[PDB]
């Protein structure tokens, strides 16, 4: 017996000026074999909230359906709603309350701050938060975030001038990316759902990708 | 330790082998592996030697109680889910095959068997044992339907005799014992008695 | 387990008389730290116990039977009978059978009222037993049989009693590494109470 | 004056036969504010009423909230009222976490009155003070539940438990045809103008003093509040006489 | 240590169709040949179970006592299917968490509002929805051709739903070491959940 | 004997224990039931005491099910009522989940009375204060019923009758031949003694409510049909003059 | 799995090795007389109904609290007869009996222990 | 429990009198007449007869749960009197206690066990102060191999002891005096003369005429160890028989 089993995913946010951005591939993969082709991988929390959770698809789960729980508690208790900046240190909290028997996770969040601003969080299996700005993620990482830190973040160039990331470049360099990843690695591929978060809503995405 | 059960029209026959031991050395010659629970239902064992006796006295317990409770005479239905209930429920260190079967006033004549796993379910014949593998051929091709119990005993004597020479585990005396409408009757066959083959 | 430290004891019945005797050391396995460390304790007045084994159990055990001994003399009146002290630890050791002590004590000693000599034994964990000659445990017990079983003899006086005492550990314990350097020797007559203290191999 | 034995605790039974202590409470849960329950075909309105401890100070809070499609009232002690809708919540959530439905309303009330029964039997407690006016779609047209101090719920269609409404009840029989076929608007006019009839003589319902809340088909359970309000409150007519 | 051997289901132009096998095999040997697979908790949700025996006799007396209890109560309310995927998942990943697993995997199916429900309930806390599904050994050889099918064909009908469903019977029986000639099969369609059975799978050996 | 009529654990010169007389006093002053068994099933009746028309069908009922093949007909504090019912389902559930098939009445009855005698012997909880039936049918043990009064009678009853109208109802159902009927006229009988028996000066509104398990239902419990409900109430009512 | 959310007094036992259970006749050891109750109670409450484990177990709590303070021996003589162990002497009284107890607490802190205010 | 204890000398059961005498008890033995009814069991040398009394309130209550002779195991019976809110609880107390030592030590229980179990556990109610002593008269009967058949009674208070012939009820002393009177006459007995005897005893103390259906009797036999109650011809032969 083994209370633990890989299910794959990848896990990429931006965190712009004044807009944050959360898209993940879809397929539930086990062993060898391919349960399904949908299996959403970003849900929502609040207005201006947005979560993304990989790995182990067991505890995805749960700890989803427990913030929504002490989310509802909070705001019955407080007659408020949580910001962006609260919900991390709730989800390490909890995180942290079973360090004996880890959760196996990878979360991500994303979301506005008190002002109009983007801010992305990042955590590990154990739970510990760290704010970022660019940080991606889960089963099919170190592949991913190279090439951001080579866009986003101008690194080791020289000779250039800096320009802030506009809203029509985001999404153009996030399809390139998992285009580009979806080839080299086994878990990654099928459909790819995009959840771009404004000061208006959420509105929603979804685009081919390397059909399978 | 081959245990064996069959069930006819208007009642059931139950055999068994009594070479009860401890490995390569015979602890007993001659046991009595048949236990009568209450006065129509009987209660065979297999696996261990003391989980199987404590469950056995528990069942015991239990449906004396509830027998005497009711004011009504048992139905094995009743002892099926109960074993079932006290074996499943520790299945971790309770290693006891157990088979069951009896008679009641209403539908009367059954065969319940219970295997290793606290697992329930009902059979026209069941066998149960570590020595009870060498005849799942023989009483598929033989097992009719439509016998009275003069047949049904010859039909278990031959088979529980031809699993008695071909293992280490089993041998010794036979142990027939048929429950019926009325009442029950236990008989032992042994020396020639016995069919060769 | 009785091999990170050391000890040997005796106990035979004489004419009216019984003799104990113990090994002084005190060592963690190779390694010596001292010479002198009692392992005869006065249980009563005519009566004496012989724990030998695991030192730091030897500690705990002599504690807690002192204790019980002075509440059940306090309680009861009067003074206690050898055969009492036997079923007394006993009982002690079977307390923690499951989690075991080490030690195998001699219980030596005479009868308040008939001056009749009484000894016995136990084992690890706690098996009464009786034997009328003589009786010897500790961690060299293979090399004492021998010797005491044919340098025995019935009905013997105090002065040949203590000679055998001497003559069965003072050349029979020195051939073993640990478990030397020093004996005590303790001669119960009748009357008096006497404690001698003998030379051997400084090795 | 036969009764001075019989009622100083609860678990004793009067010669008669009747514990005087639920008596008592039924008595006492009258303290308060009125709160009518209408409801509709589409919409259950649950209009109630504040006081106020002085000119200086703010008033009470008589419309809680509990779900996404449950809102309760209150009227009486406001002690066990915070004691009693943490349950209400904890079993609202509890629900929504093991399965993956709303709770009904049904199961809700009974597992309430269930829960109010204990404290009836056993000695050293005393039973609850709360009127709770229970309101919320589920799955099959809104309702509308009743508590009282004893652990006897009812079912209902409009009432105004509380405090001196016994006016209340009679107006909202007289008027309890068109109930089935109205807007909101329309309902939210007959809650007030049954309200109006509860409040004394040359008084009016000014901004302050309702709290306006409605559950319905497509809206979640919101609370009125403040300028808020205004909007319902228009038309009302000009005066009951 | 029973085993069951496969509970594939595919989805259906209003309607859900579950199949498995009437089999009970004791490790190697095939100790039991009669016993059922298949479940009516209610009047619009059917069961499937496969992997112990036992786990899935408790859960069938738990499930059926809640179910009876809700309609015993009396409201106008039932269970849904959604509901009931969610309480399996809850008590298994419970029962995972703490360190006594149940040694099962089920299919839940069912027709509610006009709208078909299909899930998986692995006891590893794993919980989804698809248009196919197999279980246990099946995942390999069942799955392929119904999704074939289904990503050419996304709706159907009971004719060639109730073919497709013999045609994977026949090949895992071909292929497959623990199976039975027979096996059962039952439809959720909303006049309510028949249980059908036994059946039969006609082969062909002309290729020895 | 007054003076020691204060808590359960206290007897009386002349033997007595007066805390569950007063128990039993306490019941009478409620509304009324009967419940019948004919040759092949049973049926009841309740006159429901109908308040103030803001209520609705539907409302608090007395008509509990308790499985799928008994129910009851409770009548007294409604509380105790329904803590019963919910300790009888509690009862029934647990035998069925585990030891096969469905209760037999006699247990279930017996076990119930002895549960509700268990308050009365201490000096923590009152006793309750509730008359109790438990009718139900069998398929090859055949019909039967049973009454519970609350401290620890548990008699088998052909017919009887609980609450305020109780000796008037005997009377005039000892006047029947309830041993060679059917279920399609002791319903009749039914209705025709709950109207000769009701009366007007203190109730003003009435609800019949019936219900019957037998042959006709082949075992199960359940409200008696609209059409069958009316066409009783009609010749009860043309039958008083 | 509690955080801080006085160490003389209670102190010298790490978090390891009481999520470790020792010698496995240990769970069965500790706690033996709960558990032969909670077996009786289940048998009876399966059997015979849900009236008797409530009501002895009641009866049970009405018994318990009429014994000396803590700090000091029970004699039982109640409670005995009625759980069903009047003449059962085994390995519960013979081997460490409470009477001469090696070690002993201090009276105010072992009875505001038992009332359970701390 | 926040309720106290009632001030008196005679309001609860843990208070002395000023001379020393249990007045709740006496109550309770007071207690058992309140219900009404009369009990006579006899043993003679092979049989262990046991009538009783049966009243019916009206005519709907059926006549066959109204009974007041139960079952406690295989080959022991009741004839329990008083209070049936009580004795419906000692019946299965008794049954527990049975199948407990049946358990515990694998042989049917000699009836002076039972007696005794269940005189202790009356008395611990005696005792503390949240009980009441529960009012009954618990008349065992059955066979024993080694000393033949016995008949035991037992009280609230929980004073046990064994009777050659026993009456309990509300005619308590003038059936035990005309038993007294009768038993010193002759000492062999038989089945036919003990069940005469035990009828001609009730019909002398009631002084009325016995309907054919109206007592139950239950008895056990040397040949037939186990309980059996005789059904309506046997009493009806019987009641014919007598007198004639």
């Amino acid at each position: 017996f083994s209370p633990y089993v890989f299910n794959g995913g990848t896990i990429l946010a931006i965190a712009g000026e004044d807009f944050a951005i959360v898209a993940s591939d879809t397929r539930l993969s086990e062993g060898f074999s391919i349960h399904t082709r949908d299996s959403p991988k970003c849900y929502k929390l609040t207005d201006k909230t947005v979560i993304g959770c990989s790995g182990f698809h067991g505890d995805c789960l749960t700890l989803t359906k427990i913030i929504e729980a002490r989310l509802k508690m909070y705001k019955h208790s407080n007659n408020k709603a949580m910001t962006t900046g609260a919900i991390a240190a709730m989800l390490s909290t909890i995180l942290y309350s079973r360090r004996f028997f880890p959760y196996y996770v990878y979360n991500i969040i994303g979301g506005l701050d008190e002002e109009g601003k983007g801010a992305v969080y990042s955590f590990d299996p154990v739970g510990s938060y760290q704010r970022d700005s660019f940080k991606a993620g889960g089963s099919a990482s170190a592949m991913l975030q190279p090439l951001l830190d080579n866009q986003v973040g101008f690194k080791n160039m020289q000779n250039v001038e800096h320009v802030p990331l506009s809203l029509d470049r985001a999404m153009r360099l996030v399809k390139d990316v998992f285009i580009s990843a979806a080839e080299r690695d086994v878990y990654t591929g099928d459909a790819l759902r995009i959840c771009i978060v404004t000061k208006e809503g959420i509105r929603e995405e979804t685009v081919s990708l390397r059909k399978d | 330790t081959t245990i064996m059960a069959v069930q006819f029209d208007g009642g059931v026959v139950l055999g068994a082998d009594s070479r009860t031991t401890t490995g390569s050395y015979i602890a007993n010659r001659v046991t009595d592996k048949l236990t009568p629970i209450h006065d129509r239902i009987f209660c065979c064992r297999s696996g261990s030697a003391a989980d199987t006796q404590a469950v056995a006295d528990a069942v015991t317990y239990q449906l004396g109680f509830h027998s005497i409770e009711l004011n009504e005479p048992p139905l094995v239905h009743t002892a099926a889910s109960l074993f079932k209930e006290m074996c499943y429920r520790y299945r971790e260190d309770l290693m006891a095959g157990i088979i069951i079967a009896g008679w009641d006033p209403q539908e009367g004549g059954q065969g319940y068997s219970v295997p290793m796993g606290g697992m329930m379910v009902r059979q026209s014949f069941a066998i149960g044992g570590s020595g009870s593998s060498y005849i799942y051929g023989y009483v598929d091709a033989t097992y009719r339907e439509g016998m009275t119990k003069e047949e049904c005993l010859q039909f278990t004597a031959n088979a529980l005799a031809l699993a008695m020479e071909r293992d280490g585990s089993s041998g010794g005396v036979i142990r027939l014992a048929a429950i019926a409408e009325s009442g029950v009757e236990r008989q032992v066959l042994l020396g020639d008695q016995i069919p060769k083959f | 387990i009785m091999s990170y430290n050391g000890g040997a004891v005796m106990a035979m019945k004489g004419k009216n008389c019984v003799a104990i005797a113990a090994d002084r050391r005190f060592g963690i396995q190779a390694q010596m730290v001292t010479t002198d460390f009692q392992k005869i304790f006065p249980m009563g007045d005519r009566l004496y116990i012989g724990l030998a084994g695991l030192a730091t159990d030897v500690q705990t055990v002599a504690q807690r039977l002192k204790f019980r001994l002075n509440l059940y003399e306090l309680k009861e009146g009067r003074q206690i009978k050898p055969y009492t002290l036997m079923s007394m630890v006993a009982n002690l050791l079977y307390e923690k059978r499951f989690g075991p002590y080490y030690t195998e004590p001699v219980i030596a000693g005479l009868d308040p009222k008939t001056f009749k000599p009484f000894i016995c034994s136990l084992d690890l964990i706690g098996c009464p037993m009786v034997t009328d000659d003589f009786v010897v445990s500790g961690t060299c017990a293979e090399q004492m049989y021998g010797m005491c079983e044919s340098l025995w003899e019935p009905n013997m006086d105090p002065d040949h009693l203590f000679e055998t005492i001497s003559q069965a550990m003072l050349n029979a314990v020195d051939r073993d590494a640990v478990s030397g350097m020093g004996v005590i020797v303790h001669i119960i007559e009748k009357d008096k109470i006497t404690t001698r203290t003998l030379k051997a191999r400084m090795d | 004056m036969f009764r001075n034995q019989y009622d100083n605790d609860v678990t004793v039974w009067s010669p008669q036969g009747r514990i005087h202590q639920i008596e008592y409470a039924m008595e006492a849960v009258k303290q308060g504010s009125a709160t009518v329950g209408l409801k509709s075909k589409t919409h259950a309105v649950l209009v109630a009423l504040k006081r106020a401890q002085s000119e200086l100070a703010a008033h009470q809070k008589k419309i809680l909230h509990v779900d996404n499609h449950i809102g309760i009232s209150i009227a009486g002690l406001t002690a066990d009222a915070r004691l009693l809708c943490n349950f209400m919540r904890q079993e609202c959530l509890d629900s929504r976490f093991v399965f993956d439905r709303p709770l009904p309303v049904s199961r809700l009330v009974s597992l309430i009155g269930s829960k109010t029964q204990i404290p009836t039997q056993r000695y050293g407690r005393r039973p609850y003070g709360v009127g709770l006016l229970i309101a919320g779609y589920d799955d099959m047209g809104p309702h509308i539940f009743q508590t009282c101090p004893s652990a006897n719920y009812f079912d209902c269609r409009a009432m105004s438990i509380g405090a001196r409404s016994q006016s209340a009840r009679t107006y909202l029989e007289r008027h309890m045809s068109e109930f089935m076929e109205c807007n909101l608007n329309e309902l939210v006019k007959h809650g007030l103008r049954a309200l109006r009839e509860t409040l004394p003589a040359e008084q009016d319902l000014t901004t302050k003093n309702v709290s306006i809340g409605i559950v319905g088909k497509d809206l979640e359970f919101t609370i009125y509040d403040d300028d808020d309000v205004s909007p319902f409150l228009e038309g009302l007519e000009e005066r009951p006489q | 240590m029973v085993t069951g051997t496969s509970v594939l289901g595919v989805k259906f132009e209003g309607g859900v169709v579950i199949a498995a096998d009437m089999l009970g095999s004791y490790g190697s040997l095939a100790r039991f040949r009669n016993i059922s697979r298949i479940m009516r908790v209610n009047n619009s949700t059917m069961l499937g179970a496969s992997g112990d025996y036992a786990d899935f006799q408790y859960l069938k007396q738990v499930l059926g006592q809640m179910v009876i209890d809700e309609e015993l109560l009396g409201d106008g309310h039932s269970y849904s299917p959604r509901a009931i995927h969610s309480w399996l998942t809850r008590a298994m990943y419970s029962r995972r968490s703490k360190m006594n697993p149940l040694w099962n995997t089920m299919v839940i199916g069912g027709y509610a509002d006009g709208e078909s429900f299909l899930g998986y309930v692995d006891m590893l806390g794993v919980a989804y929805e698809a248009p196919s599904l197999a279980t246990g050994y099946g995942a390999y050889l069942a799955q392929p051709l119904l999704r074939e099918v289904l990503e050419k064909q996304p709706v159907l009908s009971q004719t060639e739903a109730r073919d497709l469903v013999e045609r994977c019977m026949r090949v895992l029986y071909y292929r497959d070491a623990r199976s039975y000639n027979r096996f059962q099969t039952a439809t959720v369609t909303e006049k309510g959940v028949e249980i059908e059975g036994p059946l039969s799978t006609e082969t062909n050996w002309d290729i020895a | 004997g007054t003076g020691y009529d204060l808590s359960a654990s206290t007897f009386s010169p002349d033997g007595r224990v007066f805390q569950v007389e007063y128990a039993m006093k306490a019941v009478e002053n409620s509304s009324t039931a009967i419940g019948i068994r004919c040759k092949d099933g049973v049926v009841f009746g309740v006159e429901k005491l109908v308040l103030s028309k803001l209520y609705e069908e539907g409302s608090n009922k007395r008509l509990f099910n308790v499985d799928r093949h008994v129910g009851m007909a409770v009548a007294g504090l409604l509380a105790d009522a329904r803590s019963l019912a919910d300790i009888a389902r509690e009862e029934a559930s647990n035998f069925r989940s585990n030891f096969g098939y469905n209760i037999p009445l006699k247990h279930l009855a017996d076990r119930v009375a002895m549960y509700v005698h268990a308050y009365t012997l201490y000096s923590a909880v009152r006793p309750f204060g509730c008359s109790f039936m438990l009718g139900s049918y069998s398929v090859n043990d055949g019909a039967q019923l049973y009454m519970i009064d609350p401290s620890g009678v548990s008699y088998g009853y052909w017919g009887c009758a609980i609450g305020k109208a109780r000796q008037a109802a005997k009377t005039e159902i000892e006047k029947l031949q309830m041993k060679e009927m059917t279920c399609r006229d002791i319903v009749k009988e039914v209705a025709k003694i709950i109207y000769i028996v009701h009366d007007e000066v203190k109730d003003k509104a009435f609800e019949l409510e019936l219900s019957w398990v037998g042959e006709l239902t082949n075992g199960r419990h359940e409200i008696v049909p609209k059409d069958i409900r009316e066409e009783a109430e009609k010749y009860a009512k043309e039958s008083l003059k | 799995s509690p955080v801080t959310e006085d160490l003389l007094r209670k102190g010298f036992s790490c978090v390891k090795n009481e999520l470790l259970p020792s010698h496995p006749l240990e769970l069965s050891e500790k706690n033996f007389q709960l558990n032969q109750d909670k077996m009786n109670f289940s048998t009876l409450r399966n059997i015979q109904g849900l009236f008797a484990p409530l009501k002895l177990q009641m009866e049970f709590k009405a018994v318990q609290q009429v014994q000396r303070l803590p700090f000091l021996s029970s004699s039982n003589l109640s409670l005995d007869v009625l759980r069903g162990n009047d003449e059962t002497i085994g390995f519960e009284d013979i081997l460490n009996d409470p009477s001469q107890s090696e070690v002993m607490g201090e009276p105010h802190l072992m009875v505001e222990y038992k009332l359970g205010l701390l | 429990m926040s309720r106290g204890s009632s001030a008196g000398f005679d309001r609860h059961i843990t208070i002395f009198s000023p001379e020393g005498r249990l007045y709740q008890v006496e109550y309770a033995f007071k207690a058992i007449n309140q219900g009404g009814l009369t009990s006579v069991a006899v043993r003679g040398k092979d049989c262990a007869v046991i009538v009783t009394q049966k009243k019916v309130p009206d005519k709907l209550l059926d006549s066959s749960t109204v009974t007041h002779l139960f079952k406690i195991t295989e080959n022991i019976g009741c004839v329990m009197t008083g209070m049936t809110a009580d004795s419906r609880s000692q019946v299965q107390r008794a049954r527990y206690e049975a199948a407990n030592w049946k358990y515990k030590y694998g042989y049917e229980i000699p009836v002076d066990m039972l007696c005794k179990r269940i005189a202790d556990i009356s008395q611990v109610y005696t005792q503390n102060a949240e009980m009441r002593p529960l009012g009954c008269c618990m008349i065992l009967i059955g066979i024993d191999e080694e000393q033949g058949p016995q008949v035991y009674k037992c009280d609230p208070a929980g004073y046990y002891c064994g009777f050659k012939a026993t009456a309990a009820g509300v005619k308590q002393t003038e059936s035990t005096s005309f038993l007294e009177k009768k038993v010193k006459k002759k000492f062999d007995w038989t089945f036919e003369q003990t069940v005469e005897t035990a009828i001609t005893c009730l019909s002398t103390v009631l002084s009325i005429d016995f309907k054919p259906s109206e007592i139950e009797v239950g008895v056990v036999t040397v040949e037939n160890p186990k309980f059996r109650i005789l059904t309506e011809a046997e009493i009806d032969a019987h009641l014919v028989a007598l007198a004639e």
